[PDB]
């Protein structure tokens, strides 16, 4: 069913918008090929530019809502592998190289709409091994038994109010911890699709 | 019992050794991810906050000497550092000095939380334009001061010191739990990793059978 | 009033109680809020379930060594894997977090778990035998020695996930996966699998006398 | 009274001489079987258990010096020893220090209870393999750490200094009784007696009449 | 009559075998002639490879059982000489050696079911001496008024629960402390038979 | 406040009470559980009776010194064996216990009890004569200046063991064993028997100043 | 040793003169 996370409904105690920024939206369905190696979106970055909700978080600079995810691939039961769905709060990535200083940049680091890839999966891009990264709220999509997950995230920062388009309040990763195997004569690419919904918006701040 | 986060913080181990020539004073920040077997152990976990209390310890090259009123000084964040040894840094009133001889048993000092945010942040996800008063993942809301050690004495000391600085954590509360750092990091501030050679974290065997 | 002075004038510890002179009288710190998800022992750390380590062997090298093989060819009575069960010794229980936080606290008790979960086809059926033997001796060589010890049947068609309760390890014990029956695939269905491990402790598990850990590093 | 189990150990004596001369550090293992009045009053009784207190008492050869800043550490059973002078065993956590100088009174420290069995064993009687963590009667629950002299200077102390170690039991609890030792003891660890040449108990008189 | 063991009767707070190995057992009754010089057992080895008891112990790696013994000499009215019969815990034995360093090995420290022999009895073979050595639960045997001893041992251990092969909780001694003597014409060999009894057995562990 | 400091600041007394910081805080120790003969104070050591050697002389060695031989060949009126009751004094109370832990504890003061017992045949049977006399005097010389003192008739064939119990020792006295009649054994029955000695301390036996002893070696 | 385990009587001259021994359930061998 749904998982929460930490155990915490959200909920508020500056203008309230509703309904209208109560819809869903979708992102765009990935493909997850072969030796396909992973994604990461960086919330709530991939809602800016879009929608209803982009001119209420481009135009105003004090920002708070939690969210309510619902991770979904869809395939027969003539294939297998499982994903992998978890949400790290505070998602930092660091640069590969050694030595001066090679920073990421900008265009990796805050990807948008379109997420990102891993480089080096084994161990998050981020120092930090797979095999421990279980303590985070996660939920295993398993292509044999079910195929939906609903993780629930309420807001998480010590400042009870930041800005929108500096900070970001955590990530969702997607890792394919088994690799996909399929006999010939099949489709080639399990589509991978995103729902977000808003769930207590509450801006501050005029322009 | 004795596996509460409290008890788990509450030993006092060295951070920063900090010595003077005779220049005539010796400054340092306030750091504490200076050695390693700190730091791995408070990026265990996002959110902390937690009194520190010091304690100096001086010993002169050859151990032991006859008296000298070394003084130890504070910076509160947000407040000009010292640059010479007799500068008007030294006689400031929101300053507070502690005055040490050599001989007496050892100096103590605490400090209270110094942040305005309502709690530390290890990692920071942003850029500081238009943020808390290249520039990825560094937040003004870390810095605790300075403590600028300095002889008194009108001239000609020529000591050639050491001191040495123990920190002790106190009533730490901490938040939301991350898994341990397993790759052995380069930079000072930074998660940055030799991908070129990515370690294991198991050591090898000879096949999958045979345990 | 008079006073002596006994031994212990001057000294300094370093597992101290006494509180100092505060630098800043009068400051008043800032109010905290609520901030969910909140630790207060970090027990609450090793009840967590995270994926143990298995297959350390020099070939399989990336994201591929935290998978058992699970292979049709192989026939009945060949050992599938088997690892000790020791948290904190060097071995496949070092990339998990109990593995982790009893390389400090020198001694330990308690009673850990171990579960397994699969990721084949929906059409494939076949089952495991889960063994496991008391510390006294080595793994088992056949089939039956490994019956008569403290099995649980599992099953690939009806259940997915299977657990087990390993009683009072201390500060070894090896489990074994014997395969009952050869893997039975329908038609145009790969026919190799595999088992993923967990690992976590249950709610008895102490400790004891802190301690310093082994990094690589020094700065 | 005065003739109960808590009276008859609670003075403190000697146990060990620990000299360094400069290797620059003197290592010593903590083991109250050191001399001869005081095991053949513990090897009375079989199980004990009890929390010690030490005392360092620092003496430079010809008798009394300017002050120097020596450290006393301990380490805890189950923790890698010192081997040398500036090896970075001497900036861990675990290891509870102490700072005392020489010209000041002298230092004092307790150390608690320290076994996993809910009492020490003076006499065992079996083999450790699948046991506790030739072989004949050495348990390693018996173990309770070390101490490590040494004196904090960059280099070129040069002192000749020599060190003693005073025990104290508190809070003694004894269990089942045993018969005194009465032949000479020749190893540390072990009962033997030189049985070419067994010594007698009661000095020998002319006849068995004339008393 | 009966003499306890420090004065505790000899109960438990695993499995629990019952009556099959509350059977009395026998060992081997031995022979004390005019220059003999003592032996000893060490209890719960002797009971190791022999009968129900032995294939509960060779195969649990946990125990706890307290004896119940019955040591008695067959001799008649014209025969003198006294035993002794004494129950010592922690039964340490060492070399006879001095210097490197020469332990008594193996085949002498384990006896088994067979009784070792004592080499010098004056010091109980252990640097203690003979005079003191009543402190221990003893019971006279008395070759001119009776010639039955009955002690019954709890578990005396700090630890509640020892492996059975490695370990030893207590031994078990006899000592002809005044010697033998018989006019001729009779019987030169008096025998000396024991009977163990094991009271509550709580075994653990499994192969 | 203000205070002083009296003579007596810096010292170590050697015989202390005050307490140290632990360099543990925190720190659990384990449990403890029943463990049976548990001993309170070390009087109840020298309450157990231990066996007295008597025959210390140079021909006997072995075992055979804890032993007063009894002869059939001996006549009417010869003194079997002689032994001084003073305990800690070097002579035939050092192998006991009681002589062993009175040297410690300079000073004393109480009640010993001498018990003996017997181990000939069962046919035999005769009588002794054990006496004591006051430690103003030596022992006596004829058996008739020991029947006025303090005597106990014993038997061989109604008893086979007596107590005698001497009054108020403090930091000699001497115990004799007066043959009153000639052993009498049936034939083809051996005529060499052998009295055993005992010894202990009765309830309100005392102790004061403590003190070392003196053992043989030194490392 | 091995007629210990099975069923046996411990018989004494002294105490007793006289011991008894029930055999159950012979049919149409056993040794003793």
């Amino acid at each position: 069913n749904i998982v929460l996370a930490y155990g915490e409904w959200p909920e508020y105690c500056p203008t309230r918008p509703d309904v209208s920024v109560n819809r869903f939206y979708t992102l765009d369905s990935k493909m997850w090929q072969e030796n396909s190696t992973g994604w990461y979106w960086k919330f709530p970055d991939v809602l800016n530019k879009t929608g209803v909700f982009g001119q209420n978080a481009q135009f105003h600079y004090l920002y708070r809502s939690g969210f309510c995810l619902h991770v979904q691939c869809n395939a027969s039961k003539f294939h297998q592998g499982a994903l992998l769905v978890a949400v790290i709060p505070e998602f930092v990535i660091a640069g590969r190289g050694s030595n001066e200083a090679p920073h990421p940049g900008f265009t990796t680091t805050f990807p948008g709409t379109t997420g990102a890839t891993f480089y080096d999966p084994y161990v998050l891009d981020s120092g930090v091994p797979l095999s421990q990264a279980l303590i985070y709220p996660h939920q295993w999509i398993n292509l044999r038994t079910n195929n939906c997950a609903t993780v629930i995230v309420p807001y998480i920062n010590a400042v009870p109010f930041d800005s929108a388009i500096n900070h970001s309040n955590f990530g969702l990763i997607v890792i394919p911890v088994s690799p996909l195997k399929y006999s010939s004569g099949a489709t080639t690419a399990i589509p991978i699709t995103i729902t977000i919904a808003p769930l207590n918006s509450e801006f501050g701040g005029l322009r | 019992l004795e596996t509460t986060i409290n008890h788990f913080f509450s030993r006092s181990g060295l951070v920063g050794v900090v010595n003077l020539t005779d220049t005539g004073y010796a400054t340092w920040d306030i750091d504490i991810m200076g050695f390693v077997q700190l730091r791995r152990k408070c990026e265990m976990f996002t959110y902390m906050r937690f009194n520190a209390e010091f304690t100096f310890v001086t010993t002169t090259e050859n151990g032991g000497a006859r008296p000298y009123m070394l003084q130890y000084m504070y910076v509160p964040p947000g407040a000009p550092k010292p640059t010479g040894r007799d500068a008007f840094q030294w006689q400031t009133a929101t300053n507070p000095s502690v005055f040490v001889k050599l001989t007496d048993p050892p100096a103590q000092v605490s400090v209270p939380f110094m942040s305005p945010a309502s709690a530390y942040q290890w990692f920071y996800d942003g850029y500081p334009t238009f943020g808390q008063h290249t520039t990825y993942g560094l937040c003004p809301n870390n810095m605790m001061g300075t403590f600028a050690v300095r002889v008194v004495s009108r001239e000609a000391s020529q000591l050639k010191l050491q001191t040495r600085v123990y920190m002790k954590l106190k009533h730490v509360r901490a938040w939301v739990p991350r898994p341990i750092r397993s790759q052995p990091y380069l930079l000072k501030n930074f998660p940055n990793y030799d991908s070129s050679k990515i370690t294991n974290s198991a050591r090898d065997r000879s096949s999958i059978k045979q345990a | 009033i008079p006073a002596e002075l006994r031994p212990g004038t001057n000294q300094f510890l370093t597992t101290d109680d006494g509180t100092a002179a505060p630098i800043l009288p009068g400051f008043t710190p800032t109010p905290t809020i609520h901030i969910p998800g909140e630790v207060h022992s970090l027990l609450e750390l090793c009840r967590v379930e995270t994926i143990l380590e298995v297959n350390n062997t020099t070939e399989a090298t990336g994201l591929t060594r935290l998978l058992i093989p699970v292979s049709s060819q192989n026939k009945a009575d060949e050992l599938c894997a088997a690892f000790m069960v020791d948290p904190g010794r060097i071995g496949p229980w070092q990339s998990t977090l109990v593995g982790q936080i009893c390389r400090y606290y020198t001694q330990w008790s308690g009673s850990l778990k171990v579960t397994f979960m699969f990721t084949g086809s929906f059409m494939a059926t076949g089952k495991m035998l889960v063994a496991y033997s008391p510390p006294g001796s080595a793994q088992p060589a056949n089939r039956e020695t490994a019956m008569l010890g403290t099995h649980v049947i599992w099953d690939f068609g009806l259940q997915s996930s299977v657990s087990l309760v390993i009683p009072w390890i201390s500060n070894a014990g090896v489990v074994t996966l014997w395969y009952q029956t050869n893997y039975v695939v329908p038609p145009e269905t790969p026919g190799e699998a595999y088992i993923i491990a967990m690992g976590a402790a249950q709610d008895n598990f102490t400790l004891k006398i802190c301690k310093d850990t082994d990094e690589v590093t020094q700065q």
